[PDB]
């Protein structure tokens, strides 16, 4: 024995919300083809790429003290 | 006769070839900083 009140599930059932005068013209509903978010994402990706590339250049160019000593010292020994 | 004449060959072989040792070092070591400049310019490209 289970009892409760019932209300008919009718297709005619509609809901009536209310909208304020300042609803639709929120600034974000209407947006241009180009906003700041896409530039932010692309610029951050480029910044990370440059951060990696500077480190790669640092490790690629760290041989100058070795690239010069092995060119100068043997000539020193040869002359000496 | 061939004592001093051959003795000069030692100094010739040493000095005249140390001469172009510096030339090859110039030809090679100059080709290293160009790569560094290219790399830093690409880094400037990535930002």
């Amino acid at each position: 024995w289970e009892h409760r009140r019932f209300i008919v599930a009718d297709s005619r059932n509609f809901i009536t919300p209310e909208f304020p005068r300042d609803f639709w013209m929120s600034p974000v509903f209407n947006l241009p083809r180009e906003t700041a978010a896409e530039q932010v994402v692309v610029l951050q990706a480029q910044r990370t790429a440059a951060a990696a590339a500077l480190e790669n250049a640092a490790m690629q160019a760290a041989e100058l003290p070795v690239d010069i000593e092995r060119r100068l010292r043997p000539i020193e020994r040869n002359v000496h | 006769q061939r004592t001093g004449r051959s003795a000069l060959a030692v100094l010739i072989r040493a000095c005249y070839r140390l001469q172009q040792q510096l030339q090859r070092t110039r030809r090679a070591l100059l080709h290293h900083s160009d790569a560094v400049l290219t790399s830093l310019h690409h880094v400037r490209m990535l930002l």
